[PDB]
């Protein structure tokens, strides 16, 4: 459940990857925490499995 | 490019609503069998029930075995199928019972459906201490990176997989496909990237994979419970000592306890419950079943009350018999009673004239020959006068001899000459009877 | 829930349709008819449960078809669970591997069934932190922590050396057994459940345990006594269990551990519970056999059995006379015979039916009038398998009621065992005779 | 709590002088057998000659094999017992005459006696004593080593031989907390004190108390084996990781052809021993049942291997009559015995009970397994014992037992017999019924 409210964030953080080079343009901290939710979101998968 | 008096039937030949019409499939005549037989495949097909058993009676060359080949056919490839004869029961190694059994396992497949995520030239490598112990030395963490081709990304592991990969003995610069589900990597080889690294080298070249760092591909296997208990059962490993000596062992088959199949029965279901496993129940298929024994037939039985039985179906061509092993029951098609009492039985009758000049007419289509009318009608006279089967197979004596001549046809005069050089059982057995000369 | 199965061809039998006075209802369980047979299976049944006399022979007689087995999965059915069922045919007795009398003598242990309670020690993930240490015999106090307790546990040099092998960071959960025995890995705390971006298959991510890590559990152990034999058989016999190469193990561990397990029984931790061995098909076995039997009624450790069998008088295998019920003299005097009459027009209307609701078949009664005057002139088994193809016609026909010419086409594709017979007779020419000879020329 | 038809037979019932009353031991009838098997029992118990067999005939359920089984129980628990059937020889590993070889062994035990000396406790201190060298020297040269020794009941202080220095050099236990040495051979055994159980919160190793009794003991050893597990173990490997222990870890060591020499080895090994006044050979009984599945080749190495030193007495049972022994088809003999053997051997007739003793074994059945059965229903159950046979009536009373249970009577009537055996068929009954119809049964 932790892990699919990280996938909210990544909605919120820009919508899948999509707002990258006009809203996440300046910020590159936020890019960091992308790269770290959907990723640990399917190991947490494979860990269910 | 090559038959075997079959490989010409396609299937049953049974259109919708269940009917059989003349030509079709490679197949004439006998529609009623076709008809039951095609039932038979719906109530397989159905896979709700399971245990039956049906026995087909008939004389020679009748086509039994062609109604079984169309019948797998008809399945198709997924569900399994295992043809055998009586006699491949009997074995100098364990029971008769015992094959059955394995035979009987073997008949039943199961689809399983598994997803794997894989991660696939390797940047770097390196590990990351004080131990804070009595250990010697070790490696806090391990930092590697992979190449690929989308794109590369840095990996950190544990030393194990560092240790399983020293062990794969793996350069620092080379392509490495490392699975994540055990952590077990072997070596791809020397990746395209370190392409004339030197003027002669051996190591294959290795075009570097094109894909993500790391793939998720669905795989789907299509097994058997007789395979599941067999590798159940058998050892594995490396050089631990039962794995040499099994490597050693000359593994003979030995009498499976039916505590691995309630054990493997109990995996499977709860497998199937959680839906990712998938049971296709099979035919097992016994050509020329009167070559069993009383034992195989009894036990034949108990089998056949079984939970997992799958259908099966028996093909014999004898009639007021006595079954073999005892010489007191004299039974139908050389079974039991109380078998037959347990199965249904599809009657098949003999051909006629016209059903046999067809038959020489699509085996002599089949193999691309030309035959003459009047020669096609002529063997069918001997076809009927001695046998459908002799007339079948006097047709490549009959292309050569018009080959030696240099005629794609074939001709009457042709004909005569191949009767007249090759007997039939008739004949011979007539010259057997009047000389004396030991022949 | 564990039911696995497709069909059985009986399934609709679960258990005895009896009371408490024991008395057979008229149709109950996948059950009709026969209803003294179904008494005397429910006063063996009763007599099974008590557990207090061993070495008892009973055979079950009748026609073939009359459901001699049926009762016995019925009976098996009523016991269920606890208790042990062996179902071994005549036939698997002959192995050219093992003597028959030791086959024999591994299935009558089988047929035994043993229990025991033993009680282990054991503090469960609790490891927390190692402080390594003024050098050597280091790390020699250590504390322990749970998710709700906590303790501060002092390590000797033994205990160190038993944690050098496979040292962990101890920021984990561990158990390791207080009763002086080892150390079991239970995997990763959470804190490091982010740290790799590839898995393995040695330590998996583990929870902290709740509640006090020490613990005294006590377990109970069943299995029975064919099993503890070959597991002393050799050093190590686990696989002969599931190989089945039990090698005709000697006959001196049977008395031994039977000496075992009167002590076992005597300390009160171990109780014994007698199952029943059942033999399907025993008329084909031989002299031998049939000698051995009659001892091995007579041991202590001797379970039910149960015979099944339907030929009459006739020769037995192993001799030169036509024996009466297939069977020896001897053993017949000392068996108990529960004979079971033919079946009944009504009997086999409810069985038709019970069969065709057990595959959701739905039937016209006019279909089932026919099938049960088909049952009537042939085999009952006859319709009880053309049920299952006039379903499947009458779907090819887009009915989903099974109509009466639907069930007359199945009939007329398939032969009679005696209708084959007949069509035999007619045609002996055409058919290949025991003698090797047959006619395929038509003209 | 369970029997089988058999263990209520409390031994032969033989008073002194050899004579049997009525009833005793769970014994009735048949008093001149009794006598004979109690004879036979004196002679085995005579230890003195081997070799010899007898075989007893008798109709089926005579109690051939309650006659055995009462041998077996007045012999008692030291001298080895035997029992066989007839098919149990065959095999598919060895030959049979190896299999009957190596039970003939197998019947014959061996007891060996001895007693050790030994002294244990707590050592207070674990320090040799030093003294000057007889050789002109240095450094320290033990002349002995004082051991400290605390029992509970017994308690004393000894010195020993400086030898022991390379026996104190592994023990690992404490510093004298309990020990164990011989006084002929001397070693040590590690065996630490309950005293010390709690000043660690954590202990891999059960803490040992100390020795109970007198600080010395003399206490003795006695083994009770057969020569078939003497030469198994002769002929079997031992030992860990070397080639041939690891070869036959993996190598299902069946039973093969135990070779004449190792039986040699054993028997002159014994000899020295009972010679030495160490080991006391038992001679022991063998009995094989149902003796007519023989065939002749196991007749023929019978009758051969009854003739040597060290043949067990043997116990033959059988129930046939003018029959023609397996293998052959010419031979007709009585019980299937061929001839020869019958001449090397004795034979004890057993006899058909009657009424009264049908009934007074049913009571006694019914006695043992804490049953309680009316008079009028007794009578009858003893009619068709007469009637049908004894082992149905025996047979029948626990049913009978089930239905009282059924309708909560502890007692049994006569209604209840009745319902019982029209529930349960005999063997006339049953032929009658397949000779009647003809569906198969
Ligand atoms: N209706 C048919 N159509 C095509 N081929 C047939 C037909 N009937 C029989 N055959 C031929 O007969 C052969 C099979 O003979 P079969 O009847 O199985 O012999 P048996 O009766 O001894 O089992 C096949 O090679 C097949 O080519
Ligand atoms: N009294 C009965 N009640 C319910 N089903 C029966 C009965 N008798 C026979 N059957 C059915 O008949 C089928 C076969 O009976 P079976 O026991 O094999 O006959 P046999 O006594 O010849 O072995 C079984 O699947 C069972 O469902
Ligand atoms: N005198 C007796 N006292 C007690 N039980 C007896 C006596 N005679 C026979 N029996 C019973 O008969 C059975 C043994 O029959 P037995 O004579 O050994 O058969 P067989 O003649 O086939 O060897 C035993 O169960 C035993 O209870
Ligand atoms: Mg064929
Ligand atoms: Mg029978
Ligand atoms: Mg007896």
């Amino acid at each position: 459940n932790k892990l699919r409210e990280t996938n909210k964030q990544l909605q919120e953080e820009f919508g899948e990857a999509s707002f990258l080079n006009f809203q996440d343009a300046n910020q590159y901290f936020k890019y960091s925490n992308k790269q770290k939710l959907e990723g640990t979101v399917d190991m947490l998968n494979f860990l269910k499995m | 490019t090559r038959t075997a008096a079959h490989t010409h039937i396609k299937g049953l030949g049974l259109d919708e609503s269940g009917v059989a019409k003349r030509v079709e499939g490679g197949f004439v005549g006998q529609i009623e069998a076709r008809e039951a037989c095609g039932v038979i495949v719906d109530l397989i097909k159905a896979k709700k029930m399971s245990g039956r058993a049906i026995l087909l009676a008939g004389g020679p060359s009748t086509g039994k075995t062609a109604l079984a080949l169309a019948i797998s056919q008809e399945l198709g490839p997924k569900v399994p199928f295992c043809p055998l004869v009586g006699s491949e029961l009997y074995s100098v190694e364990v029971k008769k019972t015992e094959t059955l059994m394995e035979n009987f396992r073997r008949a039943i497949g199961l689809r399983i459906k598994e997803t794997k995520e894989v991660y696939e030239e390797v940047t770097e490598l390196t590990p990351e201490e004080n131990p804070l112990g009595g250990y010697g030395k070790t490696i806090s963490h391990v930092i590697v990176g992979l190449k690929s081709a989308k794109g590369t990304k840095t990996l950190r592991l544990d030393p194990t997989i560092y240790e399983s990969i020293q062990r794969e003995k793996v350069s620092i610069g080379d392509v490495i496909y490392i699975e994540a589900n055990t952590g077990a990597v072997k070596r791809v080889g020397r990746s395209d990237a370190y392409a004339t690294e030197f003027d002669l080298e051996t190591e294959e070249y290795v075009p570097l994979p094109k894909g993500e760092v790391h793939k998720k591909k669905e795989i789907v296997q299509d097994v058997t419970l007789h395979d599941l208990d067999v590798a159940n059962a058998r050892p594995q490993g490396g050089q631990d000592v039962i794995s040499m000596m099994g490597q050693l062992l000359k593994p003979k088959k030995t009498e499976i306890t039916e505590k691995l199949r309630q054990e493997v029965n109990k995996v499977v279901a709860k497998y199937i419950d959680q839906g990712v496993a998938e049971l296709i129940p099979g035919v097992l298929f016994i050509d020329e079943v009167n070559m069993l024994d009383i034992e195989i037939f009894t036990y034949l039985n108990k089998a056949l009350e079984s939970n997992i039985a799958p259908v099966v179906v028996l093909a014999s061509n004898r009639g007021m018999t006595t079954v073999r092993g005892t010489e007191d029951v004299i039974s139908p098609h050389g079974v039991p009673p109380d078998l037959i009492d347990r199965l249904l039985i599809v009657r098949t009758l003999p051909y006629d004239k016209d059903e046999i000049r067809t038959i020489i007419e699509r085996r002599a289509t089949v193999e691309r020959l030309q035959v003459e009318s009047s020669a096609l009608d002529l063997l069918a006279t001997m076809g009927t006068e001695t046998s459908l089967r002799y007339a079948l197979q006097l047709l490549a004596p009959c292309g050569i001899l018009a080959q030696t001549s240099n005629r794609k046809e074939i001709v009457v005069n042709d004909v005569n000459e191949a009767k007249l050089l090759f007997l039939d059982a008739k004949r011979s057995t007539k010259i057997l009877e009047t000389s004396a000369n030991y022949l | 829930l564990k039911s696995l199965s497709l069909i059985a061809a009986h399934s609709h039998i679960t258990g005895l349709g009896l009371d408490e006075n024991l008395q057979p209802r008229p149709t109950s369980e996948g059950m009709v008819g026969q209803l003294q047979a179904r008494r005397a299976a429910g006063v063996i049944l009763k007599m099974v449960q008590n557990g207090t006399i061993a070495g008892r022979a009973v055979l079950v007689a009748g026609p073939p078809s009359t459901g001699k087995t049926a009762l016995a999965m019925g009976v098996s059915q009523s016991l269920g669970k606890d208790v042990p069922f062996t179902a071994i045919a005549g036939s698997e007795i002959f192995s050219l591997e093992l003597s028959k009398t030791e086959a024999l003598t591994q299935a009558f242990r089988k047929s035994i069934g043993i229990k025991i309670k033993e009680e282990t020690e054991l503090i469960e993930g609790e490891v927390v932190e190692i402080q390594i240490d003024t050098g050597g015999h280091k790390q020699g106090k250590l504390t322990i922590k749970t998710t709700d307790m906590e303790t501060i546990y002092e390590l000797g040099n033994k205990m160190i050396d038993g944690l050098t092998k496979e040292k962990v960071l101890a920021g984990d959960v561990i158990s390791i057994d207080k009763a002086s025995g080892k150390i079991t890995k239970l995997g990763r705390s959470f804190a490091r459940s982010r740290d790799y971006d590839a898995m393995g298959a040695d330590t998996r991510f583990v929870q902290c345990p709740e509640g006090e890590l020490q613990k005294r559990k006590t377990v109970v152990h069943t299995v029975s006594l064919h099993e503890i034999d070959v597991i002393n058989s050799r050093t190590q016999g686990f696989l002969a269990l599931f190989t089945g190469d039990t090698g005709e193990i000697r006959s001196e561990v049977r008395d031994q551990i039977n000496t075992k397990v009167a002590e076992w029984k005597e300390e009160g931790k171990a109780e014994i519970v007698p199952g029943v061995l059942f033999i399907d098909e025993v008329h084909m076995l031989d002299i031998e056999c049939f000698s051995f039997i009659n001892r091995a009624l007579e041991d202590e450790f001797a379970p039910i059995v149960m015979m099944a069998t339907n030929r009459g008088v006739s020769k037995t295998r192993g001799t030169n006379y036509k024996s009466p019920h297939g069977l020896p003299l001897d053993l017949l005097d000392r068996s108990i015979i529960i004979t079971t009459k033919s079946y009944n027009e009504q009997e086999i209307k409810t069985i038709l039916s019970i069969r065709a609701q057990e595959e959701e078949v739905e039937l016209s009664s006019d279909a089932l009038d026919l099938l049960t005057k088909t049952g009537v002139e042939t085999s009952l088994r006859y319709s009880s398998n053309l049920i299952s193809v006039a379903q499947q016609i009458a779907m090819k026909r887009k009915n989903n009621t099974v109509e009466v010419e639907d069930v007359k086409r199945a009939y007329l594709l398939f032969l009679d065992s005696a209708r084959s017979v007949k069509y035999v007779q007619e045609n002996e020419s055409q058919y290949i005779d025991d003698q090797g000879n047959v006619q395929i020329s038509i003209a």
